[PDB]
């Protein structure tokens, strides 16, 4: 019956992972207004004839 | 075309058909550019190929 209130009514407990990954971050949408283009070096030089 | 068809009057009248004709004359059209040998020579990136 009588124990102290540091071991018993802080252990009555039970840890739940329900509120992870609740909310979620704004979805990809960069590939509908840019193009992927990889580099190889420093700095890429583009050109296009008139 | 052909007159229109009319009531006859008294005596028939002789009339006549309208030809005429369209003529048009061919255009000789020129597009030209002149480039240094040595700038195509000189491409390694590759600039000029799609000239």
């Amino acid at each position: 019956a009588i124990i102290t209130p540091a071991l018993i009514s802080a252990l009555k407990t039970s840890f739940q992972k329900h509120f992870q990954d609740a909310l979620a971050t704004a979805p990809s949408t960069y590939l509908q207004v840019a193009t992927v283009i990889p580099s190889t070096t420093a700095s890429n030089t583009y050109g296009w004839l008139g | 075309q052909f007159p229109k068809l009319r009531e006859w009057i008294g005596q028939r009248v002789i009339k006549d058909m309208a030809a005429q004709g369209y003529q048009i004359t061919n255009k000789l059209f020129e597009s030209t550019v002149g480039v240094k040998r040595t700038d195509i020579e000189d491409d390694n990136l590759g600039v000029y190929g799609p000239l």
